[PDB]
RNA sequence: CUCCGCCGGCACCUUAUGAGAAAUCAAAGUCUUUGGGUUCCGGGGGGAGUAUGGUCGCAAGGCUGAAACUUAAAGGAAUUGA
């Protein structure tokens, strides 16, 4: 029956993305850090928004998370993702390709040409 | 090409699948013309040996049966 | 089964409805090639190319996109050089465009030529 | 088209499908218009280019590609 | 006031076209009805029909009111606008923003003699939707545009003076009866005439033209 | 003698396998299958890819405002592939799911009037070959041997479900692009390195 | 309206089909339109295999099983559920 | 037994650029842009496949087959609800 609504979700993930590196894992510190970054008409409400601000900051803390965009992960992401070997592993010394292939390539033109080999 | 594979008909000009064809035994080393569907059991006038068998196909040459198509 | 020249003209319009580049017509006749040439002469279809491997003969017609229907008119009516213009109304997309073919004994020709030469015959066709 | 006193009377004259030959009509929204880059010499691009329009007919049959790859192969 | 959020808006309201022309020349879509209000400056709607439709609800039966507008100035355009909302007043604010959207050019021809300005339908003409099928047949010049009162209002706004004109089907179904009219004004461009056979010359659209506006 | 430009990408193209085309054979793209094998796998002729990138190359570099191109892969092996594509060019990148509505609906938040299309797959990118449909927009589309070439204008002829063919044809599409803009002058030392085309699993 | 496409039974170049009695009922069917499942069950539920192979003298005794070739009408098809009303969509998935 | 092609069959699947009131249909497509050939057959719902005459049959019945009168709908496909 306690299943967080839209509200409590929404503003949970969206806390998170403002303030990361300000949060923790205190449930009390976390209910008071979001004291002091919004203006809300329940304290109810306000254990609950700080309710789903604790522990997913665990499954953050743990591994990667939905929407909420973290800049410490997600430029790390882009990071690492714009890498490349020490040269393209794409390499064209060896191809081996079938007769009906090199068929192709005689077509063109092409029956001689460096690294294809029949098998 | 294609017009090898399209039906004897349906080519653009009309052209028979069949041919005339040589055939030479092993006991009489005549030259027999044969049909390539014939239809009909021939037998060398020679030595008299059967020299082809009729399907609903080509006709089905035998054991030592060369041929050359003419 | 066969009454041909609504075969071949059939056979135009599918191949142009699709956009086809060339039509093949299997059986051929000089009535056919005749109506050809007077849709050629008034820029409907290019050229064409008679086939002879002996029969009624195949025919190739090249296509230039433009034909939009041709028609046979099957139980073909004698057509004096009068009534041309009630046949022309109701089968024809207007009084600027198309024509209808008709078989006459001056030869085979649209009904302009047949104002002309004042001849009427009997229908074959139109296209527009 | 054009008044036998020698004005021109139509509004749009349209396209036309340079594949069919088909008029292209104002709410043909399947039909799309190609411009073809023109290479020349070192550094391969000026502001030349060829024209073609395809039709929404043509399109939807599939063979849209095969006509461009056609239609491109004209020498000039 | 306007605010354009597509790129035929923005270049209309920086006042840089003409006419419709130009857009029905590379028959871009028109998604905003101020585009056409401003090129086309003497267009005229008019309500034909308003129509309840109902659909049954365990409580009752909720009507809807469905307003059929004709829109077009009387040389050559018209539109036609369909639209169902809950109040009559606002069924017909819709209906007159979804004609104008749909506004189409009307070729004409002459009867016989290609002389003075062009008044009937150029050629024979048929359109279709669902059972009923309009013909539209050339006419003389002051034949009158002999149809009955729904394809005649159509024609009216499209310009046309004369034609003569034939139906099938269920013409009592109204919205059936003035949509297959407005197919067969649509597709009078439709019908290649050896006027146009000559090969077209290209031109660049709009969103290739001004790019670097955009 | 050297190698000319196209032999290097035949090289190329014949290592990311390119070639091998599916078990099937679309009717529309049996004109660009070489031939079958004994295994029943179609074999792609490479030859006729290399003018269809040229083709296609012609017609992007006409576009004068690349921010008006898009490009886009509903699989997940496209994605590093065609976000460096759209890098280089200029080119607007969509990856992943597309949000449909967005070259018909006006008022949706994302919406755009692209000029050009650059799809990785006609089967799984159906949804946006549908919607150019609805917008006068001329589609780009990399094409197996069973695509269904529908509302394609220039279909290349490739592998695209490979993780090899598909940052392969991306890096030498965009290498042929840069070229005609003179970014890159004549002499094919491009610097950027083709393994940054293929994705990366976590 | 025409609910099927194949009618309700495969039939096709044929003519007449011979009927078959359904096994609940006995009501006559035709070969082609009835329900048919071949049942593979065994001689005792799981519950009693046990205590029933610690029964068995020789060593190495597999139970058999019972075969069977089960046939329905339409109506005791439905009723027993072997087969349910399925979506107008789903009505033309054969697997 | 495996692969490829042709011809002729019973069908099936996916799709319109097609048609249709639609359900659907690759034949129910190539129809107001209306004409390949030919046979049978319908003209709102009932009365009625009835009466009567003929004719076929052992019979049961078959084939042919009205009228007086009556009536604003009957009916088809699909939609929302119940
Ligand atoms: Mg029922
Ligand atoms: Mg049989
Ligand atoms: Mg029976
Ligand atoms: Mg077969
Ligand atoms: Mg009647
Ligand atoms: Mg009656
Ligand atoms: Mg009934
Ligand atoms: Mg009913
Ligand atoms: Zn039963």
């Amino acid at each position: 029956g306690r299943v967080r609504t839209k509200t409590v979700k929404k503003t949970s993930r969206q806390v998170i993305e403002k303030y990361y590196s300000r949060m923790t894992l205190d449930f009390h510190t976390n209910k008071k850090v979001l004291e002091e970054v919004s203006i809300l008409q329940s304290k109810r409400l306000r254990n609950k928004v700080a309710g789903f601000t604790t522990h997913l900051m665990r499954r953050i803390q743990r591994g990667p998370v939905r929407g909420i965009s973290l800049k410490l992960q997600e430029e790390e992401r882009e990071r690492r993702m714009d890498f490349v070997p020490e040269k393209s592993a794409l390499e064209v010394d060896e191809i081996r390709v079938d007769k009906e292939t090199m068929d192709m390539l005689a077509f063109l033109g092409m029956a001689d040409l460096p690294g294809v080999e029949r098998a | 090409e294609l017009e090898k594979l399209k039906h004897k008909k349906k080519r653009l000009v009309q052209s028979p699948n069949s041919f005339f064809m040589d055939v030479k035994c092993q006991g009489c080393f005549n030259i027999t013309t044969v049909f390539s569907h014939s239809q009909t059991v021939v037998v060398c006038p020679g030595c008299q040996t059967v020299l082809c068998q009729p399907t609903g196909g080509k006709a089905r040459l035998t054991e030592g049966c060369s041929f050359r198509r003419k | 089964g066969r009454r041909i020249l609504n075969d071949a003209l059939r056979t135009m319009v599918n191949a142009e409805r699709r956009g086809k580049a060339t039509a093949q017509l299997q059986p051929i006749s000089g009535v056919m090639i005749s109506f050809l040439n007077i849709m050629k002469h008034r820029g409907y279809i290019k050229n064409f190319e008679v086939f002879d491997p002996h029969r009624v003969g195949k025919i190739t017609v090249e296509l230039q996109g433009r034909i939009k229907d041709c028609k046979a008119l099957t139980y073909r009516q004698d057509l004096r050089a009068t009534e041309i213009e009630k046949y022309r109304t109701r089968m024809l997309p207007t009084r600027q465009w198309g024509y209808v073919v008709v078989t006459t004994p001056n030869g085979v020709l649209d009904h302009e030529e047949a104002i002309r030469q004042n001849v009427g015959g009997q229908v074959l066709g139109y296209f527009h | 088209m054009q008044n036998e006193v020698g004005d021109m009377v139509d509004l749009y004259v349209p396209r036309k499908c340079s594949a069919t030959n088909r008029i292209i009509t104002a709410k043909d929204h399947a039909s799309v218009q190609i411009n073809i880059g023109h290479v020349d010499e070192n550094g391969l691009y000026d502001g030349r280019f060829t024209t073609f329009a395809l039709s929404g007919f043509v399109r939807a049959q599939g063979d849209a590609d095969g006509s461009l790859d056609r239609l491109w192969q004209k020498r000039k | 006031k306007w605010v354009p959020v597509t790129k035929l808006g923005r270049l209309v309201k920086e006042g840089r076209f003409t006419k419709m022309e130009e857009i029905y020349l590379h028959s871009l879509p028109v998604k905003e009805h101020q585009i056409v209000e401003t090129l086309c400056p003497g267009l005229k709607d008019e309500v034909m029909k308003i129509t309840p439709v109902q659909k049954q609800t365990r409580a009752g039966q909720r009507t809807r009111f469905k307003a059929f507008v004709v829109v077009g100035d009387s040389n050559g355009h018209v539109g036609l606008g369909v639209k169902c909302a809950k109040e009559v007043a606002t069924a017909i604010r819709g209906a007159i923003i979804l004609a104008k959207l749909s506004i189409v050019p009307v070729r004409r021809g002459y009867w016989g003699n290609k002389i003075g300005l062009p008044h009937t339908v150029p050629c024979k003409v048929t359109g279709k939707c669902g059972s009923v099928t309009v013909r539209m047949v050339p006419a003389p010049r002051g034949s009158g545009i002999v149809a009955a009162r729904v394809p005649k209002k159509v024609l009216q706004f499209a310009g046309i003076d004369d034609v003569f004109t034939s139906s099938r089907g269920s013409t009592k179904t109204l919205g059936n009866f003035v949509k297959a009219t407005f197919d067969c004004l649509m597709k009078t461009y439709g019908f290649l005439t050896p006027d146009f056979w000559r090969e077209t010359t290209f031109t660049k659209a709009p969103y290739q033209e001004f790019t670097d506006i955009l | 003698r050297a190698l000319s430009q196209k032999e290097q990408d035949i090289q190329m193209m014949l290592a990311a396998d390119v070639h091998l085309g599916t078990k099937n054979c679309d009717f529309q793209m049996e004109r660009y299958a070489y031939k079958r094998r004994s295994d029943g796998i179609y074999i792609i002729n490479l030859g006729k890819t290399w003018e269809k990138l040229q083709l296609a190359a012609r017609v992007i570099v006409a576009i004068e405002n690349p921010q008006d191109i898009i490009v886009q892969s509903a699989r997940p092996y496209g994605q590093r592939a065609v976000l460096k594509f759209a890098q280089h060019t200029g080119a607007n990148a969509i990856a992943g799911r597309h949000t449909p509505g967005t070259f018909t609906n006006q008022m949706q938040t994302s919406f755009s009037e692209p000029r050009l299309l650059i799809l990785t797959d006609p089967r799984t990118d159906h949804q946006p070959i549908k919607e150019s449909a609805l917008g006068n927009i001329p589609t780009i589309a990399f094409c197996d041997t069973d695509s269904p070439m529908r509302y394609v204008d220039i279909g290349i002829p490739a592998n695209n479900k490979g993780r090899n063919s598909i940052g392969c044809l991306y890096w030498l599409l965009a290498r042929m692009v840069l070229q005609m803009r003179g970014t890159i002058l004549p002499g094919h030392k491009w610097d950027v390195m083709v393994d940054l085309f293929f994705y990366r699993d976590p | 309206t025409f609910k099927r496409r194949n009618g309700g039974r495969n039939k096709h170049g044929r003519g007449h089909v011979k009927y078959i009695r359904c096994s609940n009922c006995a009501k006559c069917c035709p070969k082609d339109k009835a329900i048919k499942r071949f049942l593979v069950r065994n001689i005792v539920e799981q519950a009693a295999v046990r205590d029933v192979q610690e029964a068995c003298v020789h060593d190495g005794y597999v139970l058999p099983k019972l075969y069977a070739k089960v046939h329905h009408c339409v109506s005791c098809a439905i009723h027993a559920h072997i087969v349910r009303v399925r979506s107008r969509e789903n009505r033309r998935n054969r697997e």
